[PDB]
C-alpha cells in the first residue's frame, strides 16, 4: 500500500509500543465480568460466580456508549480492573426469537382474494421502503394489523406472502407459551423482545391463535385467574403506554377476537379488520386454477366442474384435496391424477372439518 | 496456532498464568443432558404387530417427502405434514411409533411433553428453538411428541394449562419450517387415545392429513406379541400361540408382554428351564385383576 | 483510528489515574449491593471495619469519627442491608444496587385532547408545576399541593396521551415503572427492590415517577386471595409504608393508571395517598373542535371547508377516536388519490370509521363504579 | 374507628386548621352538619383543598365559604352533571 | 453519457465532444443539452438545436434546457430563444424565452405551493443572543410568499447588537424577495433611514434577488455596487462586496470586474479592512475561458509590505484560483506552469488546488498519490478529497486516505475532517454520512470543532425533515458553551426549512451535470465560517449560498395552461397526482421524444384518449 512508507513510519512505532502497554493491563486470564453501573469517577462493579470484591476503577479503551449496564466486559489480570468489552452476537438468552432468512413467497395461491389483499398492503408494505407522505400530510400511519377468522385459508397465508414482500427483517414471536401456570412470566419476556430488537427498524411480529388473554367483563381487574389477565396488561404498554417510531409491528391472527379486541387495539394505533369470506364463482377459479399451474392431471376433466356447486372450500381445503388425490395417483407412479380421486378427496374434507349449523331459510 | 483450534475442545491451561500449553483431548462423548435420539432402534421389522394397514398408510407419509421430495414438485403438489395415530389401550403405541424411522432411512427424536412445560422463566419456550437446532444438525430424523401420547387408557391430554400448549406449539412449528424456512425434511408424528380436546385450529386439511385408527383386540390380535416375544423367551413346542390366546382377554400389545413376564415368575417356583401351557392360565386372571381396578 | 491514538494520552494518564489508587494498593483493585472491602486494612473505638458477606460478618456499635480519612480499601462503605450507616468520611451511601430501572430522557408528547382537559390539565399543573413556581403560598396559606392522583378511563384514548404530554413540560427526571412485571417470584423483588427506588427518590431530588398497571398491584379481595397474589397485595401495602411515617411531597409525585377507578382495594383508594382524582369521560362537542384543528395544523386542507357539519356526524367521542377519522381520511388520499383533505373525505370517514368500521368492540358499559 | 359525629369532626378539623389563616367567620358546628360519614382522612382533604379554591381568586386567606368550596372539590363525586339541574 | 469516466481515468474529455451526432435523424435534444460545455466552446451548442422541425417540442425545450445554469446563462446562449423570437426560422416560441430566463416561473411556483400549503413566520422578537438566530430562519420560512408586510411593523430590528451582527440585516429578510421581480419595490425601502450599520448590510439582501436574472435586469446593478462604496466608513464597502457577490451567478460580465479591479488595487489592509473584492471574483468567471483575473493576483504577491502584514486577505486568493478554473480543463494547463515559475515562501499550498479542479466528479490516481508526499500546506488539503464529488467507489479505496484527515498527534488535522463527507452529500442526504456525528465540541481546542453543526444543515438539503430529529432539540442545551455556538445551532434549522422546506440545492439535472454555482459558493467557505476563527475576517460568509438556489420541478404538461395527472412510485400517495414533489422516479405512459422526469409533453391516440 502507498502509505506503508511515508504515513506508516510515524505510526507503527507507536502501534507496537501501545500493544506492550496493553499486555501490562491485560495478561492472559482476561477475566470476563459484568458491569452493573457506570460511574462518572470511572469506577465499576465486578460480577462473577466466585463472588468477587473489588474497588476497580474504569480504565481506557472503553467509552460511555460501549459500557452497558449488565453486559459482559474484560478485566485486568491482577487488579481485575475493566479493560475491554464482550461483543454480543448469535442467539441471546431471552425467549425464542428468529434471526433472518429469505423466504420465497408471492401472490399466487391466494389469488382471487385481491379485494382484501391490496388493503393490508397499504398500511404495511407501502409505509416501509418509501418513508414519505407523512411529512406533507402529517397523519401517523397505523402500527400493526389485526385479522380474525379462519387461519391458513388464505387470510393467514396472506401474511406469509407479505413477509417476503417487505424485503427486510421479519420477526415471528410465539404467543402460546405465555399461558404457563407460573404467574408473572408473561409481561417479562415480552418487554425484552421489543427493547433489544428496537435497533433494527423492520419487525412485523406475527402471533397466531391466542384464546386465553382478555378476561375483563364488567370491571377492569376482576378476581379471576392471574395467569391470564395480567399477561395482557403488558401489551397495553407496547401499543399505548410506550410507543416507538413505527419500527415494532404486532400482528395477531386468531379465530374470534371480538371479546379480545377492545382491551388492546385502541382507537387508531392499529386499524385493520379482515374476516373469512365465502368466495364467489370468480374467486374459486383463481384459487383452484393457480394451484394447478405446476400440477398435471387428465385433460378430459375440467377444473371448474366442481366449482359451480360446492360448500365453503378455501385454499386450505384445496391443499389437502391436491395432496390426498396426489398420493393415490403416485402409488401407480403417474404425474396425472384421475377424476375419481377428485371427488373422493372432496368428500372426506367436507365430511370432517366442514360442518354447518343446519340453519336454513331465515 | 489458532487455525488448528476447533470449537469446544478440551485443552490444558497453566495454574497461575492460565496459559494454554497443548490440546489434551477432544469434545466430550455425552451430549446435552437427556438425549433420546435413536437411529435404527431395537424395533426393525416385527416387534409390535398389526402393521398390515399401518405400513401402507405410513409409507406415503414419511418416506416420500424425506427420501425423494422431488416427486411432489414434479407432480405439482406440496409435502404432507404430521400424522396422528390412535388406538385401543393396552398396546404400546409409543414403542410402535419408534419403528417408523427404520424403513425411512432417518433417525427418531423423542420429546417429553410434560417436561416441556416449565414454570418461572419458561425453558420450553427456548427448548422449541433448542430442539430446532438439533433438528437442523441432523436432517434425516423424526421428532416425536411424548408424554402426551397414549401408552394405555388416557382421559385428558390437554386443558387450559400447559398440557394443551404442546399441541399449540405445533402451530408455530409448521409455520417455521414452511412459512419461514420453506424447507422441511422432518415430519413430527403425533399420538392420542380418544378424541376430546382437539380443536378445529389444530386439525386442518393438510396440517393433519388423516388420523389413523388401530384395530381392536381380537382372537387373532392376542397372538400379536406371542408370535414375536416368544423368540427371546424360552417356551416349549406344545405352546399353541392361537389356541392359548383364545383363553385370554383384553390383552394385545402391552399386556401380552406382561402376561409373558408373569409366566417367567411362575417358572421360578418350579425352578425349571421350561414354561408350559399350564403356567399361562395362572397369568390370565392375575393380569386382568389389575386392569379391572379403578 | 480515533481510539488507537486516544489510548496514547490515556495510558499515560492511567498512571495519573493510578495515582489515586496509590493511596491504597492493598487487596489488588457509588452504586453497591452490600458494602464490601478487603480486610479494611486502613479502618471508645478508633478504627472502623465492617463487612457483610459469606465470610467474616462484622458489626460495630459506635462510630462517627475519622479513622479512614474518606475512602478506604474496597471503596464501598455505606448504606446496605439498611441498619448500617457510615456517614462522617464522605460516604458512598444510599446508592442503587443491582436492579432493573427504566430511565429515559425527554418523553416528548404534544397536545392530544384539550376538549374537556381545559381545567382538567390545570389540576395536573397544580401537582408538579405549582410547587416549582411560587412555594411561598404554601407556607402562608397552610395548604399543600396534591401528591397522589388517579387516572381511570378507556385505554389511552387521549387520557394517557395527556399524562405523557404534561410530564414533558415538567423538565425533571422521568422514570416509568409498571405493575405487570412487578410480580416476579421472590418476596421483596416487587417491594423491597422497588423500595430502593422510593428511598432514592428522597435522596435524588427533581424526580417524577408514574406508577403504571395498578390492576396487577391492587384490587379488591373477598376470600383474601387464591394464593400467589399476597406479595401482589403486599406491594400495595408497601406503597403505603413510604407514605405512612414520613415523606416530602415536593420532589416526589404519585400517579396511577387503570381502566376503572374503584377496582382497587377500597382501603387503597382512601384519601391521603390520592389527593385528587382525574375524571376522564366523553367531553362535549364544541370543546373537541380544537382537536380537529390540532390534527389540521400540519395537515394540508382545502380552503373553504366547514367543520361545523363534520362535527355533527360525530357523536360524543375522545381525542384518539377523532384522529382515527383523519387517519382513514389520509387513506382516502392513498387509494382514491386525493390532492388534499376535502370535506367529502371527512363527512364520509365518520360514517366509514365510526359507523362503518368501528361497529362493535368499544368500551361503553364497562365503567360504572365498582 | 367509629363514624365521627358533628362535634367529633369539629375537633378533627381543628387540628389541621392550626396552620391555616382564616377570617374568623367560620362556625364549627355549621360545617360538620353538612358532612356525613367523613373520617379524618377525608376531613384533612377539606382543609388542604380549601386554599386551592382561593388560589385562582387571589385571596390572602381562606374564609367560611372556602371551606364549603372544599366540599365542592371532587373527592366523593360531588361534581355537577346535566338534566335535572343546570 | 454518464459512463464516460468509469473504467479509465478521465484523461480526455473527447467522449463529450460528439454525441448528438447520432441524433441528427430525429433530433433528440434531451441528453444532448450538455456536451461541448465545460470546455468554453459554445459554437457546437447552437448547431444542436438547428435540426428542430417540431413547433410543439419548444414547450418541452424550455424547462429541460434552462436547468443547465452556469454554462447556459452565458450571454447569447440563454437568449438563443429570444434571438429568433421575432423572426422565427425554426418557429422558436416567444414565451419559451420567459420560460428559460426565470422571469415568469416565480408566478407558477407560487401557485403550486398552495397544494401543500405552508407555515408562515414573523416577529423576529428580541434577545440579541437568540435574535440574530430568530431572523435567520424567519426569512427562509417565507420564501414563495410575502410576509414582509408584518416585518415593516417592526421599528427597531435589533438595537441590542453591535459589531457585524448589527451590520448585516436585510440579508436575513431579503430571501423572501429572492427571484421576485415585484418584491424589489419593498426591498428598496430598506435603503433610507433605518440604522447606520443596518444600512451597511442593505446591499447584501438586494443581490439575493438578482442571482440568475443578471441578464434580464430591468435596472443596472453596477451602479448599486458603487453607491454603498462612496459612503463613509470604507469598511462598509468591503462588507458590501458580497452584496452583489450573491448575484455573480449568471453570464460573463466585464462591467462588475472593471469596478472591483481598482478596489483590490487600493491595498490598505490594516486601516479600513478592504480590498477584499478579489475574494468574491471567484463566482464571476465560471464555465468560461478567461485569464484576466489571474493577472491582478500575481502582482499582489511580491509586495508583503507593512500594510500587507495581514494574514487573512493573503489567504483569500487561494480559493479564488480553484473556483475560476474548476471544470474548464483548457486554460488550466497554462496555469500549472504559470504560478509555479515564481517561488515564494508559501507557494505550493495554493496552486495545487487548481490542478485538482480540472476534472470534477472522478478521482485521479496520479494527482492523489503526488499530493501525499507534498503535504507530509493549509489549502493543499482540499485538492485531494474533493477531486471526485460524484463517485463513491473512490472513497472505498481512499478509506486510508480519509484517515490522513483524522488520527495524528497534531490536533489541527482533526479540524478539517468534517468537510470530507460534508461537501459531497451537501446536495442530497446519504446513509453513512449522518453516522459521523458523535462528539465534537467536547475536545480541548474550540477552533478544532466548528463545521460539526454547520455540516448538519449543509448535508440537510432535502425534504421537509431529515435524520437530525434526534439531535434537533438536543443542540439547544449547548448555549452554555459559547455565545456564538447558539447561533450555530440555528444554521442547521435554517437550511432544513429553507424555501418552506421544499426548496433546496440538489444534484438533480436533466443533463446529468452537477451545479457549478452551488459547488462554488460552498467551496467559497473553506477554513472557518465566522470571524473568531484565526484572525478577524467577516460574519457575512453565510448568505452566499443563495446564488445557486432555484426550485426544482416535476410536472407533466401537454400545455402550459392544461396540466395532467402524473404517476410516481413514491407514496406512504402511490402514483401521486400532479402538483407535488418526487425523487428520481419515472412515469407510466409514453411521451413523444423523451419520457423522463421533469416537464415533458405527452401525446395520446385520437381514437382512444384519456382526459382528466
Amino acid at each position: 500500500f502507498v502509505s506503508n512508507s511515508e504515513i506508516l513510519k510515524p505510526f507503527e512505532k507507536k502501534q507496537e509500543e501501545e500493544k506492550k502497554q496493553l499486555e501490562e493491563i491485560r495478561g492472559n486470564p482476561l477475566s470476563i465480568g459484568t458491569l452493573e453501573e457506570i460511574i462518572d469517577d470511572d469506577h465499576a462493579i465486578v460480577t462473577s460466580p466466585t463472588m468477587p470484591d473489588y474497588y476497580v476503577s474504569i480504565l481506557s479503551f472503553v467509552d460511555k456508549e460501549l459500557l452497558e449496564p449488565g453486559c459482559s466486559v474484560l478485566l485486568h489480570h491482577k487488579t481485575m480492573s475493566i479493560v475491554g468489552v464482550l461483543q454480543d452476537d448469535a442467539d441471546p438468552m431471552v425467549s425464542v426469537m428468529k434471526m433472518d432468512k429469505s423466504p420465497t413467497e408471492s401472490y399466487s395461491d391466494i389469488g382471487g382474494l385481491e379485494s382484501q389483499i391490496q388493503e393490508i398492503k397499504e398500511s404495511v408494505e407501502l409505509p416501509l421502503t418509501h418513508p414519505e407522505l407523512y411529512e406533507e400530510m402529517g397523519i401517523k400511519p397505523p402500527k400493526g394489523v389485526i385479522l380474525y377468522g379462519a387461519p391458513g385459508t388464505g387470510k393467514t397465508l396472506l401474511a406469509k406472502a407479505v413477509a417476503n414482500q417487505t424485503s427486510a427483517t421479519f420477526l415471528r414471536i410465539v404467543g402460546s407459551e405465555l399461558i404457563q401456570k407460573y404467574l408473572g412470566d408473561g409481561p417479562r419476556l415480552c418487554r425484552q423482545i421489543f427493547k433489544v430488537a428496537g435497533e433494527n427498524a423492520p419487525s412485523i411480529v406475527f402471533i397466531d391463535e391466542i384464546d386465553a388473554i382478555g378476561t375483563k367483563r364488567y370491571d377492569s381487574n376482576s378476581g379471576g385467574e392471574r395467569e391470564i389477565q395480567r399477561t395482557m396488561l403488558e401489551l397495553l404498554n407496547q401499543l399505548d403506554g410506550f410507543d416507538d417510531r413505527g419500527d415494532v409491528k404486532v400482528i395477531m391472527a386468531t379465530n374470534k377476537i371480538e371479546t379480545l379486541d377492545p382491551a388492546l387495539i385502541r382507537p387508531g394505533r392499529i386499524d385493520r379488520k379482515i374476516l373469512f369470506e365465502n368466495p364467489d364463482l370468480s374467486t374459486k377459479k383463481k384459487i383452484l386454477g393457480i394451484h394447478t399451474s405446476k400440477m398435471n392431471l387428465s385433460e378430459d376433466v375440467n377444473l371448474e366442474t366442481l366449482v359451480t356447486t360446492k360448500d365453503d372450500l378455501s385454499g386450505a381445503d384445496i391443499q389437502a384435496m391436491c395432496t390426498e388425490a396426489g398420493l393415490l395417483a403416485l402409488r401407480e407412479r403417474r404425474m396425472q391424477v384421475t377424476a375419481e380421486d377428485f371427488k373422493q378427496a372432496k368428500e372426506r374434507v367436507m365430511k370432517n372439518k366442514v360442518e354447518e349449523n343446519l340453519e336454513g331459510l331465515y | 496456532n489458532v487455525k488448528d483450534l476447533k470449537a469446544s475442545q478440551r485443552v490444558c491451561l497453566r495454574s497461575d498464568s492460565y496459559m494454554l500449553h497443548k490440546v489434551l483431548e477432544n469434545k466430550a462423548d455425552p451430549l446435552v443432558s437427556l438425549m433420546m435420539v435413536e437411529k435404527v432402534p431395537d424395533s426393525t421389522y416385527d416387534m409390535v404387530g398389526g402393521l398390515t394397514k399401518q405400513i401402507k398408510e405410513i409409507k406415503e407419509v414419511i418416506e416420500l417427502p424425506v427420501k425423494h421430495p422431488e416427486l411432489f414438485e414434479s407432480l405439482g403438489i406440496a409435502q404432507p405434514k404430521g400424522v396422528i395415530l390412535y388406538g385401543p389401550p393396552g398396546t404400546g403405541k409409543t414403542l410402535l411409533a419408534r419403528a417408523v424411522a427404520h424403513h425411512t432411512d432417518c433417525k427418531f427424536i423423542r420429546v417429553s411433553g410434560a417436561e416441556l412445560v416449565q414454570k418461572y422463566i419458561g425453558e420450553g419456550s427456548r427448548m422449541v428453538r433448542e430442539l430446532f437446532v438439533m433438528a437442523r444438525e441432523h436432517a434425516p430424523s423424526i421428532i416425536f411428541m411424548d408424554e402426551i401420547d397414549s401408552i394405555g387408557s388416557t382421559r385428558v391430554e390437554g386443558s387450559g394449562g400447559g398440557d394443551s400448549e404442546v399441541q399449540r406449539t405445533m402451530l408455530e412449528l409448521l409455520n417455521q419450517l414452511d412459512g419461514f424456512e420453506t424447507s422441511k425434511n422432518i415430519k413430527i408424528i403425533m399420538a392420542t387415545n380418544r378424541l376430546d380436546i382437539l380443536d378445529p385450529a389444530l386439525l386442518r386439511p393438510g396440517r393433519i392429513d388423516r388420523k389413523i385408527e388401530f384395530p381392536p383386540p381380537s382372537v387373532a390380535a392376542r397372538a400379536e406379541i406371542l408370535r414375536i416375544h416368544s423368540r427371546k423367551m424360552n417356551l416349549t413346542r406344545g405352546i399353541n400361540l392361537r389356541k392359548v390366546a383364545e383363553k385370554m382377554n383384553g390383552c394385545s400389545g402391552a399386556d401380552v408382554k406382561g402376561v409373558c413376564t408373569e409366566a417367567g415368575m411362575y417358572a421360578l417356583r418350579e425352578r425349571r428351564i421350561h414354561v408350559t401351557q399350564e403356567d399361562f392360565e395362572l397369568a390370565v386372571g392375575k393380569v386382568m385383576n389389575k386392569n379391572q381396578e379403578t | 483510528l480515533k481510539q488507537t491514538e486516544n489510548d496514547l494520552k490515556d495510558i499515560e494518564a492511567r498512571i495519573k489515574e493510578k495515582a489515586g489508587v496509590k493511596e491504597s494498593d492493598t487487596g489488588l483493585a457509588h452504586p453497591l449491593q452490600v458494602a464490601r472491602c478487603t480486610k479494611i486494612i486502613k479502618g471508645e473505638d478508633a478504627k472502623y471495619v465492617i463487612n457483610l458477606k459469606q465470610i467474616a460478618k462484622f458489626v460495630v456499635g459506635l462510630g462517627e469519627r475519622v479513622s479512614p480519612t474518606d475512602i478506604e480499601e474496597g471503596m464501598r462503605v455505606g448504606v446496605d442491608r439498611s441498619k448500617y450507616n457510615i456517614e462522617l468520611p464522605l460516604p458512598p451511601r444510599i446508592d442503587p444496587s443491582v436492579t432493573m430501572m427504566t430511565v429515559e430522557e425527554k418523553p416528548d408528547v404534544t397536545y392530544s385532547d384539550v376538549g374537556g382537559c381545559k381545567d382538567q390539565i390545570e389540576k395536573l399543573r397544580e401537582v408538579v408545576e405549582l410547587p416549582l413556581l411560587s412555594p411561598e403560598r404554601f407556607a402562608t396559606l397552610g395548604i399543600d399541593p396534591p401528591k397522589g392522583i388517579l387516572l381511570y378511563g378507556p385505554p389511552g384514548t387521549g387520557k394517557t396521551l395527556c399524562a405523557r404530554a404534561v410530564a414533558n413540560r415538567t423538565d425533571a427526571t422521568f422514570i416509568r415503572v409498571i405493575g405487570s412485571e412487578l410480580v416476579q417470584k421472590y418476596v421483596g423483588e416487587g417491594a423491597r427492590m422497588v423500595r430502593e427506588l422510593f428511598e432514592m427518590a428522597r435522596t435524588k431530588k427533581a424526580c417524577i415517577i408514574f406508577f403504571d398497571e395498578i390492576d396487577a398491584v391492587g384490587g379488591a379481595r373477598f376470600d383474601d386471595g387464591a394464593g400467589g397474589d399476597n406479595e401482589v397485595q403486599r406491594t400495595m401495602l408497601e406503597l403505603i409504608t413510604q407514605l405512612d411515617g414520613f415523606d416530602p411531597r415536593g420532589n416526589i409525585k404519585v400517579m396511577f393508571a387503570t381502566n376503572r377507578p374503584n377496582t382497587l382495594d377500597p382501603a387503597l383508594l382512601r384519601p391521603g395517598r390520592i389527593d385528587r382524582k382525574v375524571e376522564f369521560s366523553l367531553p362535549d362537542l364544541e370543546g373537541r373542535a380544537n382537536i380537529f384543528r390540532i390534527h389540521s395544523k400540519s395537515m394540508s386542507v382545502e380552503r373553504g371547508i366547514r367543520w361545523e357539519l363534520i362535527s355533527r356526524l360525530c357523536p360524543n367521542s375522545t381525542g384518539a377516536e377523532l384522529r382515527s377519522v383523519c387517519t382513514e381520511a389520509g387513506m382516502f388520499a392513498i387509494r382514491a388519490r386525493r390532492k388534499v383533505a376535502t370535506e367529502k373525505d371527512f363527512l364520509k370517514a365518520v360514517d366509514k370509521v365510526i359507523s362503518g368500521y368501528k361497529k362493535f368492540s368499544s368500551t361503553s358499559r364497562y365503567m360504572q363504579y365498582n | 374507628f367509629p363514624l365521627p359525629s358533628e362535634d367529633s369532626r369539629a375537633q378533627i378539623l381543628q387540628i389541621h386548621s392550626r396552620k391555616m389563616t382564616t377570617d374568623d367567620d367560620i362556625n364549627w358546628q355549621e360545617l360538620a352538619r353538612s358532612t356525613d360519614e367523613f373520617n379524618g382522612a377525608q376531613l384533612k382533604a377539606v382543609t388542604v383543598e380549601a386554599g386551592m379554591i382561593a388560589l385562582r381568586n387571589g385571596q390572602s386567606s381562606v374564609k367560611h365559604e372556602d371551606f364549603v368550596e372544599g366540599i365542592s372539590e371532587v373527592q366523593a363525586r360531588k361534581s355537577k352533571s346535566v338534566s335535572f339541574y343546570a | 453519457v454518464a459512463c464516460v469516466p468509469l473504467l479509465p481515468p478521465p484523461e480526455d474529455v473527447a467522449f463529450l465532444k460528439t454525441a448528438y451526432s447520432i441524433y441528427l435523424s430525429q433530433n433528440e435534444l434531451t441528453d444532448a443539452i450538455a456536451l461541448a460545455v465545460r470546455l468554453g466552446e459554445e459554437d457546437m451548442i447552437r448547431s444542436v438545436f438547428d435540426a428542430t422541425s417540431d413547433p410543439v417540442m419548444h414547450k418541452q425545450l424550455a424547462y429541460i434546457l434552462a436547468a443547465q445554469k452556469t454554462s447556459f446563462e452565458y450571454e447569447g446562449v440563454q437568449d438563443i430563444i429570444g434571438n429568433g423570437k421575432l423572426s422565427e426560422h425554426f418557429l422558436y416560441l416567444a414565451k419559451e424565452l420567459n420560460l428559460t430566463g426565470p422571469k415568469v416561473p416565480e408566478d407558477i411556483y407560487k401557485s403550486h405551493l398552495d397544494n401543500s400549503k405552508s407555515v408562515f413566520s414573523s416577529a423576529g422578537l428580541d434577545s440579541a443572543q437568540q435574535n440574530l438566530a430568530s431572523s435567520f430562519v424567519n426569512g427562509f420560512l417565507n420564501l414563495g410568499y410575502c410576509n414582509d408586510k408584518l416585518i415593516v411593523d417592526n421599528d427597531n430590528w435589533v438595537y441590542k447588537t453591535k459589531g457585524d451582527g448589527m451590520t448585516s440585516a436585510v440579508a436575513s429578510i431579503g430571501s423572501i424577495y429572492q427571484w421576485n421581480l415585484d418584491g424589489l419595490q419593498q426591498l428598496d425601502k430598506y435603503l433610507y433611514v433605518d440604522e447606520p450599520e443596518v444600512k451597511a448590510g442593505a446591499l447584501l439582501g438586494i443581490g439575493i434577488s438578482a442571482s440568475g436574472v443578471h441578464d434580464g435586469e430591468v435596472e443596472p446593478a453596477l451602479l448599486l455596487l458603487q453607491d454603498y462604496v462612496t459612503n463613509p466608513d470604507t469598511k462598509i464597502s468591503s462588507a458590501a462586496i458580497l452584496g452583489l457577490g450573491i448575484a455573480f451567478a449568471g453570464s460573463k460580465n466585464d462591467e462588475v470586474l472593471g469596478l472591483l479591479l481598482p478596489i483590490a488595487a487600493s491595498t490598505d489592509l490594516p486601516i479600513e479592512t478592504a480590498a477584499m473584492a478579489s475574494l468574491a471574483l471567484a463566482h464571476v468567471f465560471v464555465g468560461t475561458c478567461n485569464g484576466d483575473i489571474t493577472t491582478s493576483i500575481m502582482d499582489n504577491f511580491l509586495e508583503r509590505t507593512a500594510i500587507e502584514l495581514k494574514t487573512d486577505w493573503v489567504r483569500f486568493l487561494a480559493l479564488a484560483l480553484g473556483i475560476l478554473y474548476m471544470g474548464q480543463g483548457e486554460q488550466v494547463d497554462d496555469v500549472l506552469e504559470t504560478i509555479s515559475a515564481i517561488e515564494h515562501p508559501m507557494t505550493s499550498a495554493i496552486e495545487v488546488l487548481v490542478g485538482s479542479c480540472a476534472y470534477t466528479g472522478t478521482g485521479d490516481v496520479l494527482l492523489i498519490q503526488d499530493l501525499l508526499h507534498r503535504l507530509t500546506l493549509a489549502y493543499a488539503v482540499l485538492g485531494i478529497a474533493l477531486i471526485a464529488l460524484g463517485e463513491d467507489i473512490g472513497k472505498e479505496m481512499s478509506l486510508r486516505h480519509f484517515g490522513h484527515l483524522m488520527h495524528y498527534g497534531n490536533e489541527h488535522i482533526r479540524r478539517m475532517v468534517p468537510l470530507a463527507m460534508g461537501i459531497v452529500s451537501v446536495s442530497d442526504p446519504q446513509m453513512k454520512v449522518f453516522d459521523t456525528l458523535t462528539r465534537f465540541s467536547h475536545d480541548a481546542d474550540l477552533e478544532v470543532s466548528m463545521n460539526s453543526i454547520f455540516a448538519m444543515g449543509l448535508c440537510g438539503a432535502g425534504t421537509n425533515n431529515a435524520r437530525l430529529a434526534q439531535l434537533l432539540r438536543q443542540l439547544a442545551s449547548y448555549y452554555s458553551r459559547e455565545q456564538d455556538a447558539l447561533f450555530i445551532t440555528r444554521l442547521a434549522q435554517g437550511l432544513l426549512h429553507l424555501g418552506k422546506g421544499t426548496m433546496t440545492m440538489d444534484v438533480f439535472n436533466d443533463a446529468h451535470v452537477l451545479n457549478k454555482v452551488t459547488l462554488a459558493s460552498i467551496l467559497t467557505t473553506a477554513v472557518g465560517l465566522v470571524s473568531p476563527s484565526f484572525m478577524l475576517k467577516h460574519h457575512q460568509l453565510f448568505y452566499m449560498l443563495n446564488a445557486g438556489i432555484r426550485p426544482k420541478f416535476i410536472l407533466a404538461l401537454n400545455d402550459e395552461g392544461e396540466p395532467i395527472k402524473v404517476n410516481v412510485r413514491v407514496g406512504q400517495p402511490v402514483l401521486l397526482n400532479h402538483g407535488e414533489r418526487a425523487e428520481l422516479e419515472t412515469d407510466e405512459y409514453i411521451s413523444y421524444t423523451s419520457h423522463i422526469e421533469g416537464v415533458v409533453i405527452l401525446k395520446k391516440n385520437p381514437d382512444y384518449r384519456e382526459e382528466e
